[PDB]
């Protein structure tokens, strides 16, 4: 009831000035330009989609239920259910925004089914052009896209023998029974639909939100991946601050959320409600209990029960970045509110290429079809994170600062020779104009019959920058890291040690000397000092 | 010019994996 103020109740409970909705109307406005919105028909067709798949589920539920031979009226009442979760299901999403959606089963619907039937019920539609199922994923999904709009579907099977229209998946009881995959399958509906419970006004909430997320696009503090907060752990962070303020314009509620979030006592976890119990086997976050939990830097807690955390992947280095980052936010919008600056200025691009004196390359190479590049280098990405962490604890590394994206690239490779030559000159300024002698395969240059035939290697590179303690006279030596690194990109049960085609490298670059692809077309690479 | 060494290959800037073991 006052669910909806947080643990501590309000900060405040003033209303918004005309002088905070002017600037809340100009955020809206920056919002717009910046193209957070999808315009209405494309938000309409979203709907329409939803309604086809609420109309297959039903369908695929009932046609189940036929086979396990129930009469028409069980087989109608054993209904079937979309859920949509998420950056959508909040009310977030931009123009080219995938919908997170969840399909709900009764009892006797396997997903073996999920794979066969509901695929082929899929399969009929006009609207579809493009599927891939991915049966054997740590979340089993079938991914596609439906007149246009893609769709992640993923399948919840419930210990009960119905799921009407009208089943909302808030009780904990409806978690009885499940494996760990239908639990997991679950967690991402219950958790968006309880942060839009624990909000005191959601479309403040859902405009603060858009702003944060293309911040920290902009500025380079979005990738879970690479121990940055995601979307769900910002969506918190932004729905904790909306408690506090409650009647406080979106505009506002930046403004506190930098100042609150920057002198937060971190590690003390956010939290939107109390933390629960519950009758499963099930772990929960809990410090006390568990090692890991209390290893969270900066702790962002999921409200639905089994509470995790949502930012496990933060290292010392990155709640650095994070910090900075807010610190930033705090002086940028305190300037808005005095006139003296503009929105366009808090969402002005990152500058990580030009921030540091020194940068690691790690690369990803793959001499073969990109879906074993795509396996490869998904590996070596999962890692840099732990880089990140044997290098930051060093002592004269004052900070590894990860970037939040790999610069992909791939080359015409007729010969192994042609492969020697990509890993030896590729990565440095220096050498990287002799591989335009290997033809730079182009999205905008495809032709079928002539470039999407030959050969072709894949390269992955994540930059890591790099920021030295030095009044000390010494050679900084960083070996066993990277070399812990390299055996930690360990072929689990598959095999990347055929060098022919799978490869790894690391560099240690000065900033004047980056690899072109990492300038956009309007920025100058910096130069010897 | 400060030095940093990430590997033990000829090139001290340059670690390949597939040579990591011929370095030491």
């Amino acid at each position: 009831s006052q669910k909806v103020f947080g643990i501590t109740g309000p900060v405040s409970t003033v209303g918004a000035t005309a002088a905070e909705n002017k600037l809340n109307d100009s955020l809206i406005q920056e919002l717009k330009k910046e193209g957070s919105f999808e315009t209405e028909q494309e938000t309409a067709n979203r709907v329409q989609v939803l309604k086809i798949l609420q109309e297959l589920a039903q369908r695929f539920v009932y046609e189940v239920s036929k086979k396990k031979n129930m009469s028409d009226g069980m087989a109608r009442d054993a209904g079937g259910k979309i859920f949509t979760y998420g950056s959508y299901r909040l009310g977030v999403h931009g123009p080219g925004s995938d919908i997170d959606t969840l399909v709900v089963v009764p009892k006797h619907v396997t997903r073996e089914d999920f794979f066969t039937v509901f695929d082929s019920l899929l399969r009929e539609r006009k609207e579809l052009d493009e599927i891939a199922p991915v049966p054997d994923a740590f979340v089993p999904i079938i991914k596609i896209k439906f007149s246009g709009i893609s769709i992640d579907l993923i399948c919840a099977r419930l210990d009960q023998p119905q799921v009407p229209l009208s089943l909302t998946l808030s009780d904990k009881n409806l978690l009885r029974n499940l494996d760990e995959k239908d639990l997991r399958a679950l967690n991402g509906t219950r958790v968006t639909d309880e942060i839009l419970e624990l909000v005191p006004k959601p479309n403040v909430f859902r405009i603060a939100l858009r702003a944060i997320k293309l911040w920290a696009q902009r500025r380079a503090v979005y990738a879970n991946i690479f121990g940055f907060p995601g979307g769900v752990a910002w969506a918190m962070l932004v729905a904790r601050i909306c408690q506090l303020y409650p009647n406080a314009c979106s505009a506002v509620i930046l403004n506190r959320f930098f100042i609150i979030l920057s002198e937060w006592n971190w590690p003390q976890p956010v939290i939107l409600k109390p933390i629960e119990d519950g009758p499963l086997q099930v772990r929960v976050w809990n410090p006390k209990i568990y090692a890991q939990d209390r290893s969270h830097r900066m702790p962002v807690i999921t409200p639905a029960y089994p509470s995790m955390c949502a930012t496990h992947n933060i290292t010392e280095s990155t709640k650095k970045v994070i910090l900075q980052e807010f610190v930033r936010g705090v002086q940028i919008t305190n300037d808005i509110f005095s006139n003296k600056k503009s929105w366009a200025n808090l969402f002005e691009k990152n500058d990580f290429f030009f921030r540091y004196k020194f940068y690691l390359e790690i690369t990803a190479y793959t001499r073969g079809s990109d879906e074993q590049h795509l396996k490869w280098s998904g590996l070596v990405e999962s890692k840099v994170r732990l880089l990140v962490m044997k290098l930051e604890v060093l002592a004269g590394i004052k900070i590894a600062h990860p970037f939040t994206k790999p610069f992909e690239s791939s080359y015409c490779c007729p010969t192994e020779d042609d492969y020697e030559m990509i890993q030896d000159k590729y990565g440095s300024h220096k050498t990287e104009t002799a591989l335009n002698a290997l033809k730079l395969v182009t999205d905008e240059n495809k032709e079928e019959e002539s470039i999407k035939d030959a050969p072709k290697a894949y390269l992955s590179t994540m930059y890591i920058g790099l920021d030295f303690n030095i009044n000390k006279k010494e050679k900084v030596d960083i070996h066993i890291p990277c070399t812990e690194f390299v055996n930690l990109c360990r072929s689990f049960n598959e095999d990347y040690g055929d060098h022919k085609v799978f490869n790894l490298a690391l560099r240690f670059v000065k900033g004047y000397d980056l690899p072109d692809e990492v300038f956009d077309e309007n920025e100058k690479r910096p130069s010897k000092k | 010019d400060l030095e940093v060494i990430i590997s033990l290959g000829p090139d001290p800037t340059r670690l390949d994996a597939k040579l990591l073991d011929s370095y030491s």
